[PDB]
């Protein structure tokens, strides 16, 4: 996985690739690794896929209930605090590595969190197997006082470094932009640089090619009347 | 320092009455009037903001509460009992449903869970029943719009329109005359505002009335764009200004 | 990591490098290892990043609750709360923590809590992987009752050397100054400290 | 201490009765009448609603008749909320049995377990009993069509035809008069409605006051179907028998 | 009438133990008042030290719950201190779990929910106290939220509690009818404290020495109480205008 | 020792034009010994189809568990569970056994009865959802199935073409795996008819 | 009256009636006496019978080699409290290699009895005890009442008509306190003290129970023809 | 009525009658006092000599908590012991976690919350003692008195039990006639006088005096009993002033 977070002038942007793997096999070519915790708090996920999905759904659920209870819009530091305490309790066995970002009444925020429960703050971050390829790009091109357009460019470039150079990462680039004063915009398949070329041949078989022993109609309906 | 009240405080009397439930219903009668009206393309729920002091900021006391993005509740009776029920209803919607199925519960099933909580307070050891009746309005994909009343017993009933509290007998009669199965949501809001004027003594404006709707999806209230199938909450609380605009054509 | 806390005439100063490692990879090069547990009680963290955070968050909570009920806790009290957590959970933690604070009564104090959860009150303390390389230097160059500028220089030169020789230490040198005047955060970049 | 306020819900009277059970039965006697009638080719369940208002949404309403599984239904007389606790328990017991044995639960076994729960609240725990009586209608491949009732005592018995709730004395006399063993479902439907029509405390029996259901082995090809009657279907069946 | 001994309903739908808990509220015969400035929230309370043997510095009904939140209690001190300890624990736990300071209104809701439980569960009595929480919240600005033994709570522009609450309340209502604003339009907290003392003097009809009052002030990022001598500095300025 | 390859088996699902297909093999063995030639791995709860590969005791147990849960769902909701909702229920249920998991590779297939949209999903043993537009594979010959599907598949196939494509994917994958085969079943699923066909395949 | 239903209810004058009723079981109990010198401590107890065919109920229980007690009131409650004392003496030995001070023993009994006077469900102990022992600060006599009050004394008595023996010991104070290095004279003085509480009955061979502990004397109980000497 | 039959029930006045009845048990007890001095506190108590048979000096009523806190009480003696035992557990858990010995105001609230907890439920009875306690901490000397309700305040001097009114009048005179302060050795003597003056109200039986103190100068901030020559010097002073 390659996931990144980049801080800019009026917000934060996160990005991710869309590959999931099972051993050396690609299980899914277009997963969504950008998880919504609350409307303006999103995180990019790396590590054990089920753990990242479960941990963001649980903390998102509890953040929603907290937001209702307090009549306040949720803060990134609350998502972070709940994630760190949960992950720490499970001593690394819940293998979620997350870049946690968002905007709230306090401002814009960017954090990373590891499976064992340690957290970091930064202006730019990367996690996953492609984090070194991504961090090379971020360390070469990042500057302070970035615009929104410059930050999306940098973040997607950093993911692309992961896509091309890391065998753990591939397919597409997803982005989410969280700007102060505005709705968060989730850009599903922002880049699509790996469309499969036209096949040379169609493998559609002549009807009757496959030998059949028996047929029957399956009853899917409820028990009938009359 | 132990809870030794492991026996029921609500029991059957010789006549077959459950006194504590009856007495809870009496507390609901003393409560401020609230009502709900179901339209074809929406539901409205409404009540009076009876402020205790005029120094109180009545904006901070929310009698009409979001439970899920498509479900809302209002009450009559004891406000503190309502507030903790709203907390539990919100929570049970996640624990018993959203965390299992990945989607918010349909109205009747969330009603069923609140009903359960209220029934348990009617039979468990060392507790009294809740001194509220709820009106729960909501929408879900396969049932459409619905409106339910929940009583201290845990019983719930679906309504086309109803009212609870102080002036409910008169308000229910007013609604029997005005309700039909072709009402548009604006007509239901207009009827809700008319019905509620009968039960209010003093000032009658957007600062003394609390009113919410279950209507169309509000994408501008969602907080994010980029997911086609997430279209926004159907629950909307009308503002002070929005209510006053509808009181001038009244 | 390279961390130290040094008492001086007007109070105490804490210093740290900014490197976080994941094997040989530097996960964070601008880490803040000096963390506030009370207004004028701070700690330096070494060992597991997750463990020391979890501990520091609990201590911050305990001392905020102490404050509400009993007023301002002493530096010794803060060290006692760190120790209790480190000692009782010694099988499950890898935490080497230095606690430093300023009272008006006791002036500057330094307590070090190594792996086993023992406590040791000292005039100055050093810890972390990089501290091995400066035991000789620090012993030879530390005096009591130094000035603020002298203590800043002592720490800058000490962590300079720890950083030079330890691959697990690096980045910037951060310091926190604790006196009656208040709380002063300092930073020193490689281009200043390397050429010393 | 707390002893002072304990009503002692699970004691005998000097006569050897259970106060709370007797008083719960008194509560049930004021609830809407429910009738069960068993024929050779099916079962009828019919129940009278107590809360008439023109404004009650009736087509999305369910206060009397509940599905327990595909082969077993119940009609309720008493506190509806109490009944829903027990109904959900019975639904779970049915599915546990199916999970364990890969066979649908025999009707008596489900009835016995629900009745055993009710009994427990009369002997231990110091809680009030459930203020509910059930009529169970169901089919299994051992005994075919079956009707049972249970009440707050946790006693259950089986019946050819039975009523619970209000005016059961009047209703049971009328059923005893016109019931015969060779009777069919279509005749039993008519019997159920006539019996309600005479025992009701309302001026007239109309579609909006009724819930109605059948369990027939009258499905396509030797299987069993539960039909919970929609409002229009009850209205038609009220004309077809000449009560409207 | 055992419906009067525990928190079960009477035939008229009432909870007598809750109502009698409200009467314990006035057992101390102290009046409290809270108002909001632009930048601040001030709370004042009468201080009565009848016995000469008491250490007057330990006689207080104002509590620092957290750095940002103050609480004044109207009711007997043991119940007040029970409420104060709980609110302190809750505010600290909130900070640990959610990573930010518990807002005044959320603590008020939490303590109100706890009070609700005592009105529903038989084994617990209600606390015979009314709790006025004050702060300058980072989202909401100057804030006053008040809790009672029914589990009721609400926000206030200003409020007063005690035996003579109605006199103070109408005095304040009458001020805000004139000014037509939600708060005391005043830059410094010192002048808002002076306002609060001034309007309590008028409403109660009694003058105050430095030892007759207890004062708490909430600003952005701290709540603190005034010493007798900071109050004397307040009382002097009122007398000179 | 490795529980995911004691018994053997495979499941594949594909979407076509207004249809889905789901197929499985029939073998159940104990390592080298083939025991049963009739062990089906595809179940249905109303109109939602579930294929399960892996440890056969967990296949059976999970079928019984989802029959239980969907029966109760239907009683409370008064409607049949849809594939998108059932997919979430599978995921929840697998993840609640996170540290003592069911050793299975579930596959969901069906058509949403309201929207008419064909739907397939796959999972790992702890509930990570793989919602794919084209196909889902699972079992001991999953590598082989991935290869067949990735080359043979094309979008918008008609039911009777999709049948040939999915059957050839299954048959040829199974023949390169020692623990899969011994018979196969293919369900072709349209909005309101479902045809089930047993394939003639090599019996070694 | 309305305030005597349980131990958790004060009367309007601040009394605990269930504790006062427990105290009443002691006054119905057969008499027992305790007294001490600087070197020995003695317990004398009048044992009571059911009728002439019966045994005379045992009134004296050893707690350790250096400590034991006499009872008046409910015997099973004395058995519970003496077992607790046996355990506490035993704990002091195994853990600290320390014979338990008689003062600490009294404090432990007080606190154990107190818990039953403040909580619902339980009842007060219905027994009074006289504890004697020889520890590191010499000989000791304690009086335990089930209110929880424990009192250190030169001598005392409890049970029916105990005021006689108690007056005698109040007069005799200056004589018996001096009986150092002389066990048989201290016992005699206790046997004469107990005799001031007799009416109609007098001290026979199977009626009398004596126990002694002191400087080089383990706590030992004399019953039957081993008390004939003192009649 | 019946409002007074069960702890934790509010009467229609807003009173807990069972607590008020616990106060009667306190008012029935022997007199105990505390006096705050320059750098310390003094505690004294009247011990009634029921009989010649009570061993003098041997039924000690004042109790130490930790090493720096004294506690005396009037009422049901076992209830006071229970409260001190809890006080000791609270002081130990504080020192265990925070290292420093428990401050006196902190200790006072620990007892306060525990006594108040016994007014919250009908399954328990309130404490039938008022407890005077205090000592020296890092902030100086502190004296407290704690009633059956859980109410406590800081005191210049305090008294409770049967002779409280007499003692309260005597303490008020010390406060008025020593405004700049009272020394520790003065307070020991004055404590003796006040107990002797307060004994007029319990005058049937003769009594035994018991005193203790914590003082920064005289005891190094630790709690010690007043014994031997200093106790006799204080008794002599008291005997002189009643005659
Ligand atoms: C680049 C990559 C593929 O590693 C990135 O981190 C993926 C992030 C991701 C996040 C959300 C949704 C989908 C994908 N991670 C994966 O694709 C993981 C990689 C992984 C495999 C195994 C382990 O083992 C400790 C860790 C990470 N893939 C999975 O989780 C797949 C779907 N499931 C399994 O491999 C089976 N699991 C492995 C872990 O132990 C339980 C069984
Ligand atoms: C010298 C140095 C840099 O190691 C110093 O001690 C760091 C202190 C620090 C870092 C960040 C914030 C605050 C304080 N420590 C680290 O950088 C640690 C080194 C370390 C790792 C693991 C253990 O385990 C006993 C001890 C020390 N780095 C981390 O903790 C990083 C973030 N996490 C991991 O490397 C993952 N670990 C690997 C080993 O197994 C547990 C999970
Ligand atoms: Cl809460
Ligand atoms: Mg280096
Ligand atoms: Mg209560
Ligand atoms: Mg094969
Ligand atoms: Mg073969």
């Amino acid at each position: 996985t390659t996931i990144v977070g980049v801080k800019f002038n009026n917000g934060v942007v996160i990005a991710a690739d869309t590959r999931s793997t099972q051993g050396p096999i690609v299980a899914d070519k277009n997963c969504a690794k950008l998880h919504r915790i609350s409307p303006k708090i999103w995180c990019a996920a790396a590590g054990t896929a089920a753990d990242t999905e479960a941990v963001t759904q649980l903390i998102g659920s509890n953040i929603e209930l907290h937001s209702l209870y307090t009549s306040r819009e949720p803060r990134v530091v609350s998502a972070l605090q709940m994630l760190k305490q949960h992950l720490f309790k499970y001593q690394g066995h819940i293998g979620a590595y997350l870049i946690v970002a968002g905007v709230d009444p306090t401002g814009s925020h960017l954090f990373s969190i590891h499976a064992h429960g340690s957290t970091d703050v930064g202006y730019y971050l990367s996690l996953g197997s492609g984090s070194l390829a991504a961090m090379a790009v971020l360390e070469s091109h990042w500057k302070q006082d970035l615009t929104k357009e410059e930050a999306i460019k940098l973040a997607s470039d950093a993911i692309q470094a992961g896509i091309w150079n890391d065998l753990g990462s591939g397919s597409n680039v997803d982005v989410c932009v969280m700007e102060i004063g505005k709705d968060a915009e989730y850009l599903r398949n922002y880049l699509t640089p790996n469309v499969r070329e036209e096949k040379q041949k169609s493998y559609k078989f002549p009807r009757g090619t496959t030998a059949v022993l028996k047929e029957s109609i399956v009853n899917i309906c409820d028990i009938q009347e009359e | 320092m132990t809870d030794r009240y492991s026996f029921s405080l609500t029991t059957f009397s010789p006549s077959g009455k459950l006194g504590q439930i009856d007495y809870a219903l009496t507390a609901v009668k003393q409560g401020v009037t609230s009502l709900g009206i179901k339209a074809t393309n929406g539901v409205v729920i409404a009540t009076e903001k009876k402020s205790s002091s005029p120094l109180a900021m009545s904006e901070t006391l929310s009698k009409v509460s979001l439970l899920t993005p498509d479900i809302g509740a209002v009450y009559s009776g004891m406000g503190p009992d309502y507030r903790v029920l709203v907390d539990k209803s919100r929570k049970v919607a996640h624990t018993s449903y959203k965390r299992i199925y990945g989607e918010y519960p349909p109205t009747k099933l969330l009603v069923s869970e609140v009903a359960k909580i209220m029934q348990e307070a009617t039979q468990s050891g060392g507790v009294r029943p809740f001194g509220v009746s709820l009106l729960i309005a909501g929408h879900d994909e396969f049932n459409g719009f619905s409106l339910y009343q929940v009583d201290p017993s845990g019983s719930y009933f679906p309504w086309k329109a109803t009212a609870i509290g102080k002036g409910s007998v008169a308000a229910k009669t007013f609604l029997e005359k005005r309700w039909n199965d072709e009402l548009e949501l604006e007509d239901a809001i207009h009827i809700a505002l008319l019905t509620l004027k009968e039960s209010v003594e003093g000032e009658f404006n957007g600062d003394t009335i609390e009113l919410a709707i279950i209507g169309d999806e509000n994408p501008d209230l969602l907080g994010y764009t980029g997911i086609p199938t997430d279209k926004g909450p159907r629950f909307r609380k009308l503002t002070s200004q929005e209510i006053n605009d509808r009181l001038e054509a009244l | 990591t390279s961390i130290m806390a040094v008492t001086f005439k007007d109070g105490v100063i804490l210093g740290a490098d900014s490197r976080t490692t994941t094997g040989a990879y530097i996960a964070n090069r601008v880490t803040d290892k000096l963390t506030r547990v009370h207004d004028k009680i701070w700690c330096c963290r070494s060992g597991s990043a997750a463990d020391t955070q979890a501990i520091a968050d609990i201590v911050q909570y305990h001392l905020e609750l102490y404050t509400s009920q009993y007023g301002t806790p002493s530096t010794e009290t803060a060290a006692s709360v760190f120790k209790e957590l480190c000692y009782e959970n010694k099988d499950n933690l890898t935490a080497g923590i230095i606690v430093a604070g300023y009272d008006d009564k006791n002036k500057g104090e330094v307590y070090t809590i190594p792996l086993g959860g023992s406590v040791h009150k000292l005039p100055y303390a050093i810890a972390g992987s990089g501290s091995t390389f400066i035991y000789g230097y620090c012993d030879k160059n530390f005096r009591e009752n130094m000035s603020k500028e002298e203590t800043v220089d002592f720490i800058k030169h000490s962590l300079s050397q720890a950083i030079k020789w330890d691959g697990s230490s690096g980045g910037v040198i951060r310091m926190v100054v604790l006196t009656a005047a208040g709380v002063e955060r300092l930073i020193f970049y490689p281009d200043e400290y390397e050429q010393l | 201490g707390s002893r002072r306020y304990d009503s002692r819900t699970t004691i005998f009277s000097p006569e050897g009765r259970l106060y709370q059970v007797e008083y719960a039965l008194e509560s049930i006697s004021h609830a809407g009448t429910a009738i069960g009638i068993m024929a050779s080719d099916g079962i009828v369940l019919a129940a009278e609603r107590k809360v008439t208002s023109t404004l009650l949404e009736q087509d999305t309403s369910t206060e009397k008749l509940y599905k327990l599984n595909d082969k077993i239904a119940v009609a309720v007389a008493g506190l509806t909320a109490d009944a829903e606790i027990l109904i959900n328990t019975a639904r779970i017991h049915a599915q546990n049995y199916l999970k364990t044995y890969n066979e649908d639960i025999p009707v008596e076994i489900l009835v016995r377990r629900l009745s055993d729960i009710k009994q427990g609240y009369t002997q231990h725990g110091g809680l009030r009993p459930f203020g509910v009586s059930f009529i169970y209608a169901g089919y299994d491949d051992r005994y075919g069509y079956q009707l049972y009732t249970s009440n707050p005592s946790g006693n259950y018995t089986g019946w050819k035809a039975i009523s619970v709730g209000a005016n059961t004395s009047a209703a049971q006399t009328l059923l005893q008069m016109d019931y015969k063993d060779d009777m069919k479902v279509d005749d039993a439907i008519e019997l159920a409605l006539k019996t309600l029509s005479k025992t009701t405390d309302s001026s007239a029996l109309t579609y909006d006051r009724l819930e109605f259901a059948t369990i027939r082995k009258g499905a396509n090809d030797g299987e069993v179907y539960q039909k919970i009657f929609k409002p229009q279907e009850i209205k038609d069946i009220l004309v077809k028998t000449g009560i409207t | 009438g055992y419906d009067r001994h525990i928190t079960i309903f009477s035939p008229e739908g009432r909870l007598y133990q809750v109502e009698y808990a409200f009467k314990a509220t006035n057992q101390t015969n102290i009046n409290s008042l809270a108002v909001r400035g632009k930048d601040c929230t001030v709370v004042i309370s009468q201080k009565k030290v009848p016995d000469k043997l008491l250490d007057p510095t330990t006689v207080s009904y104002i509590f620092c719950i957290s750095r940002t939140i103050g609480m004044v209690v109207n009711g007997p001190i043991p119940d007040a201190r029970n409420a104060a300890l709980r609110a302190k624990a809750e505010a600290a736990e909130f900070r640990y779990k959610y990573g930010y300071d518990m807002p005044c209104d959320v603590l008020a809701k939490r303590m109100a929910n706890l009070s609700q439980i005592y009105t529903q569960r038989a084994y617990m009595r209600p606390l015979g106290v009314i709790l006025t929480f004050v702060s300058v919240d980072e989202e909401l600005g100057p804030s006053i939220y008040k809790t009672d033994p029914a589990g009721y709570y609400v926000g206030y522009k200003a409020t007063a509690t005690g035996p003579k609450q109605q006199e103070i309340t109408t005095n304040l209502e009458n001020h805000f009818k004139k000014s037509k604003i939600d708060h005391i339009n005043e830059e410094s907290w010192e002048k808002v404290v002076e306002f609060a003392i001034t309007h309590m003097i008028d409403a109660l009809g009694t003058e105050f020495s430095k030892n007759d009052l207890e004062v708490g002030v909430a600003t952005k990022d701290k709540f603190f109480t005034l010493s007798a001598e900071n109050i004397e500095e307040r009382l002097v300025a009122i007398a000179e205008q | 020792s490795d529980p995911s390859s004691i018994n053997g088996g495979i499941v594949v699902a594909m979407t076509g034009k207004d249809c889905v297909a789901i197929a499985c093999d029939l073998r159940l063995g104990s390592q080298s010994l083939g025991v049963s030639n009739k062990f089906e791995k595809i179940f249905h709860y109303g109109h939602v189809f579930l294929g399960i590969t892996g440890l056969a005791t967990d296949v059976t147990t999970l079928n019984e568990m989802f029959r239980y849960k969907t029966n109760l769902y239907k009683l409370k909701e008064e409607r049949a569970i849809e594939p998108e909702t059932f997919t979430q229920l599978v995921s929840s249920s697998l993840y609640e056994r996170r540290f003592g998991p069911y050793f299975v590779g579930p596959v969901v297939a069906g058509i949403n009865s309201k929207s008419g949209k064909p739907f397939i999903a796959g999972f790992d043993l702890i509930g990570c959802i793989d919602e794919a537009k084209d196909f889902i594979v699972s079992g001991t010959a999953s590598d082989q199935l991935f290869g067949m599907c990735e080359s043979l598949y094309e979008p918008n196939l008609e039911p009777e073409d999709l049948f040939e494509t999915i059957s050839q994917a299954l048959l040829n994958a199974a023949d390169r795996d020692a623990l899969s085969g011994w018979g196969a079943v293919v369900y072709i699923i349209k909005k309101d008819e479902v045809v089930k066909r047993y394939l003639k395949m090599r019996q070694d | 009256n309305n305030y005597d239903g349980d131990t958790v209810t004060f009367s309007p004058t601040g009394r605990l009636f269930q504790v006062e009723y427990a105290l009443e079981a002691i006054k119905q109990g057969s008499v027992t006496v305790g007294l001490r010198s600087n070197t020995h401590a003695v317990l004398v107890a009048l044992k009571r019978n059911a009728d002439e065919l019966s045994s005379y109920q045992k009134k004296i229980i050893k707690c350790d080699e250096h400590m034991g007690l006499s009872l008046a009131g409910l015997a099973p409650d004395a058995r519970v409290l003496s077992n607790y004392l046996r355990q506490q003496c035993n704990y002091s030995s195994l853990v600290f290699n320390r014979k338990l001070a008689v003062e600490r023993a009294g404090h432990l009994l007080c606190d154990k009895a107190q818990k039953n006077t403040q909580s619902y469900g339980g009842r007060p102990y219905g027994v009074g005890l006289l504890i004697i022992g020889y520890d590191k600060s010499g000989a000791h006599l304690l009086e335990f009442q089930p209110s929880g009050n424990v009192t250190e004394l030169y001598g005392t008595a409890i049970g029916a008509r105990s005021q006689g023996a108690k007056t005698y010991l109040e007069r005799t104070l200056d004589t018996f306190i001096k009986i150092d290095g002389n066990p048989d004279e201290l016992i005699k003085a206790g046997v004469e003290a107990i005799s001031q509480s007799l009416r109609d009955e007098s001290l026979t061979v199977d009626n009398l129970s004596i126990a002694i502990v002191g400087k080089d004397t383990p706590f030992t109980i004399y019953d039957g023809e081993a008390v004939a000497k003192y009649i | 009525t019946g409002y007074d039959l069960s702890n934790s029930v509010f009467s229609p006045d807003g009173r807990n009658f069972q607590v008020e009845y616990a106060v009667k048990a306190v008012e029935n007890g022997t007199t105990s006092i505390g006096i705050k001095c320059n750098d310390g506190v003094v505690f004294a108590v009247e011990k009634l000599i029921t009989s010649k048979l009570l061993v003098p000096q041997k039924n000690v009523k004042i109790q130490v908590v930790d090493r720096h806190i004294g506690c005396v009480y009037s009422g049901l003696i076992p209830d006071g012991r229970h409260l001190v035992n809890r006080g000791r557990e609270e002081a130990a858990s504080f020192k265990k976690l925070y290292k420093t010995p428990i401050p006196i105001p902190a200790f006072a609230d620990r007892l306060g919350q525990y006594v108040q907890a016994h007014t919250l439920y009908n399954s328990v009875r309130p404490f039938g003692v008022s407890t005077i306690f205090g000592g020296v901490d890092k902030n100086g000397a502190h004296l407290y008195m704690l009633e059956p309700s859980g109410s406590y305040w800081g005191y210049k001097g305090a008294a409770t039990g049967k002779g409280r009114q007499s003692a309260k009048a005597e303490l008020e005179k010390l406060v008025d006639h020593h405004p700049e302060g009272l020394s520790a050795r003065e307070a020991v003597k004055q404590a003796a006088k006040i107990i002797y003056l307060a004994h007029e109200d319990n005058k049937e039986k003769d009594f035994e005096l018991e005193i203790s103190w914590c003082s920064l100068s005289e005891t190094n901030g630790l709690h010690k009993f007043v014994k031997g020559d200093l106790l006799q010097e204080a008794i002599d002073f008291a005997q002189k002033e009643i005659n």
